[PDB]
């Protein structure tokens, strides 16, 4: 029903801690602003209008931090909590979430305010101002598509049927349309739909010494860009996020976790930015897919 | 280092799948890092950038000591060679019957 | 912040007399002095070679003109200055003062490349190894600064030094940028006490060893995040109009009475006169440069060569240059040689100088060209 603002540390990751600033101890009111501003480069001659291109701007959010505490000691504890949890981790992953869509905002700390205006049991009432780095996000679970075979019908499929040494007739529109093909369980398609700019994919490869990652092809079959490493041993799983802030390429064996990035292809990744197509699997058994992609405005 | 064992100042310990991160296209100088204060772990491993073997008493005195016992060679991607460090052996008289040398005298 | 150490002017009028007795009784060279006083360096621009920017701090202490500013870091730096030696030396940046504002923000030039000053080298030294140009360009007897010794890798500068254009006095700067530019290698000072332990003197010497003895080439790439800056270097003059609208004078008149004839540079490099040209044009160059020479018929009286044009109108070394932030993924160094990707296109050659600022940790990359 209502709107739920959720506070992360880090998002995507092992280490998360959520603090619930529409119903925790500590809550975020009235946003100052959730739109945005446009400039649009327009220039007129003559009464006749030319327009450029739109840089759309993202403004600053201003809450209205209020803490409530049973105590002058409770308060204290939580805004000192709540701002160095916050300063901790270098961006704080705010959530909005509404009956009709669940987005997500990447925010640095601006200015936060400590003032002695005490209310009731000494109850914090301040202003948290925030930098927008990407307003609305959507974080998203990205899973390949499998591809089954057509039914075998008499007279339909291309079969040598009935009457010995069997008979396929040639019909107008129903005539043979073959079933399907010898092994359809070797086709598998991660369908890539919409433009989308980070990913934290968990790669599971297969052979060791062999070029083990992802591949991404365009509308026509193109390949534009590829992560891909080759490393001396089987590791367990390569967990690689594309994230720009904190870009991490490591594998995993066991307990141990490896930095990746100096045995990886740095021919062939030549973009972040994944367009419209599919992806392909390079030595891997399994991948495990999380996909985050822009909205300017919710 | 999936199964090794050291004896550094006396003190012996197994080095069990620990794995230690190096410097690209340098030449890495591991060293076993005995700190006696440090109770609950004393033993810890180092890549170095030069052979920064200290030699402090651990047995009769305070401090940390630094012993060498491998050299990494590395490249961009991984690595290109490795040569561990010699074991000196200092005696004072020996009574042997035969001996076999691969090096010089 | 990080720590600073300020000396006055290491004067070798003074530093250079071997006056001073050392505990076993020889006679050495004056060491150098104590700070005059401790202070921090605050408000940062420092380079680590001075390739491209001079370097420009504000400093606690009331600094003047003439002092050397020594930025001390917690961290040290292993050069190899044999095959196997390889020794324990602690991270510097030494600078000389050159001019303090109002504000005190001190402007910083790199410790030898203000210590190769107003000096001149003429081609009959240069004919010879690039080891000897080293060993005339440092010299505490010559030097506007004190000079105690120099650190070289053998292997870098073993190669037959670059010809020199008319075979003219050029200053140690251009030689040195002409030398550094092929050897792909940039100098850095460095203040450490003696490496006896008898010898009591804190002394100055300047870099010219790497990490590694028998340098390795890296394979990396580098994102747009970086902050990347592309601006294109000329590392050897060559001109720039590429066709030549080139006249004759007639021997009879004494008068450039005949008409010109025109010779076009193609994309291989080679030239060729304009009339004598059969193609499509794919062979030749995408835009017209151009330019009108005169040239005087020699004693014998045949026209000018036709490699002597071309030499006029061949092509300068179109060299890449990239600053960008410092990748913790994969650390690039200064002197380090470097393969490069970056938007698609590889780019090879070394990192020549290093910002250290309060904000970012930036790198110059020289594309050292010589690609067919
Ligand atoms: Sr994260």
């Amino acid at each position: 029903g209502v709107r739920q603002y959720k506070i992360h540390t880090n998002l995507d990751g092992t280490d998360d801690k959520v603090w619930d600033v529409t119903n925790g101890k500590v809550r975020f009111y009235q946003p100052s602003n959730l739109g945005l501003q446009s400039t649009n480069n327009i220039w007129q001659s003559n009464g006749i209008g030319v327009m450029g291109t739109r840089s759309i701007t993202q403004p600053q959010i201003e809450f209205k931090l209020e803490t409530f505490g049973e105590s002058l000691e409770e308060n204290y504890q939580l805004m000192k909590d709540f701002v160095n949890d916050i300063l901790s981790k270098k961006f704080v992953t705010l959530e909005y979430q509404t009956e009709i869509f669940q987005v997500y905002a990447d925010l640095a700390l601006a200015d936060v305010t400590k003032t002695e205006g005490y209310g009731k049991n000494g109850t914090f009432s301040e202003k948290i101002t925030f930098d927008i780095i990407t307003k609305w996000y959507t974080y998203e679970n990205l899973t390949f598509d499998k591809i089954q075979n057509g039914k075998v019908i008499a007279g339909m499929s291309k079969i040598y049927g009935g009457t010995a040494p069997g008979n396929y007739k040639y019909i107008k529109g129903t005539s043979y349309t073959y079933y399907g093909e010898s092994d359809i369980d070797r086709l598998s398609r991660w369908d890539i739909k919409e433009e989308i700019f980070s990913f934290m994919g968990i790669l599971y490869p297969k052979l060791p010494k062999t070029p083990a990652g992802v591949r991404f092809l365009d509308d026509i079959g193109n390949e534009y860009t590829a992560i891909v490493f080759k490393t001396e041993q089987v590791q367990d799983y390569i967990l690689i996020n594309t994230d720009v802030n904190d870009e991490t390429y490591q594998g995993w064996k066991g307990t141990t976790a490896l930095n990746l990035f100096p045995v990886m292809d740095f021919e062939r990744y030549r973009t972040r930015i994944i367009e419209k197509g599919q992806m392909e699997l390079i030595n891997l058994s399994k991948a495990e897919f999380k996909i985050k992609r822009k909205a300017d405005f919710v | 280092y999936t199964n090794t064992s050291i004896i550094a100042g006396g003190r012996y310990f197994e080095l069990l799948n620990e794995t230690v991160a190096l410097k690209g296209d340098s030449v890495n100088y591991i060293h076993a890092n005995i700190d006696l204060t440090q109770t609950a772990n004393p033993v810890s491993l180092s890549a170095e950038t030069a052979n920064n073997s200290n030699g402090v008493d651990i047995n009769n005195g305070s401090g940390v000591l630094k012993v060498c016992f491998d050299i990494v060679t590395t490249s961009g991607t991984g690595v290109t060679s490795t040569k561990p460090i010699v074991q000196t052996s200092t005696l004072d008289s020996i009574s042997v019957n035969d001996m076999t040398v691969s090096g010089s005298i | 912040m990080l720590e600073a150490n300020v000396y006055d002017n290491f004067n070798p009028n003074y530093y250079n007399i071997s006056d001073f007795s050392m505990p076993n009784g020889k006679k050495e060279k004056r060491g150098l002095p104590i700070p005059k006083a401790r202070c921090q360096v605050i408000n940062y621009e420092l380079w680590e070679t001075g390739y491209l920017y001079t370097s420009s701090a504000t400093l606690t202490v009331s600094v003047e003109v003439g002092d050397i500013v020594q930025i001390l870091f917690p961290e040290v730096v292993p050069i190899e200055e044999a095959l196997g030696k390889k020794k324990k030396l602690n991270l510097d940046m030494v600078y000389l003062v050159t001019d303090v504002d109002e504000s005190n923000k001190a402007t910083l030039k790199n410790y030898f490349w203000a210590m190769i000053e107003s000096l001149d080298v003429p081609n009959a030294i240069t004919k010879t190894t690039n080891f000897a140009i080293i060993d005339y360009l440092i010299d505490p007897n010559k030097n506007n600064l004190m000079s105690y010794g120099y650190f070289f890798n053998s292997s870098i500068f073993a190669g037959k030094a670059t010809i020199n254009r008319k075979a003219e006095t050029s200053s140690a700067h251009d030689v040195a940028k002409r030398i550094f530019s092929k050897v792909q290698f940039q100098p850095t000072t460095t203040i450490q006490h003696a490496p006896s332990e008898t010898d009591p003197r804190n002394l100055l010497f300047i870099n010219f060893a790497s990490r590694n003895w028998n340098r390795k080439r890296i394979t990396t790439r580098v994102d747009i995040k970086q902050s990347v800056t592309m601006d294109t270097e000329t590392i050897v003059d060559r001109s720039a109009y590429n066709f030549a609208v080139v006249f004759v004078k007639n021997k009879a008149t004494d008068d450039y009475t005949d008409p010109p004839k025109m010779y076009i540079a193609k994309n291989n490099g080679d030239v060729i006169d304009y009339s004598t040209y059969h193609g499509d044009g794919t062979d030749l160059p995408d835009v017209r440069t151009a330019k009108t020479l005169f040239y005087d018929r020699d004693d014998h009286g045949n026209p000018p060569e036709l490699s002597t044009i071309k030499v006029e109108i061949s092509p300068s070394t179109i060299v890449t240059r990239l600053i960008f932030n410092q990748n913790e993924l994969l650390p690039l160094y200064v002197n380090d040689l470097v393969d490069i990707w970056y938007e698609g296109k590889l780019y090879s050659g070394y990192i020549a100088d290093r910002v250290k600022t309060e904000f970012n940790d930036r790198l110059i990359f020289v594309e050292s060209g010589d690609k067919p």
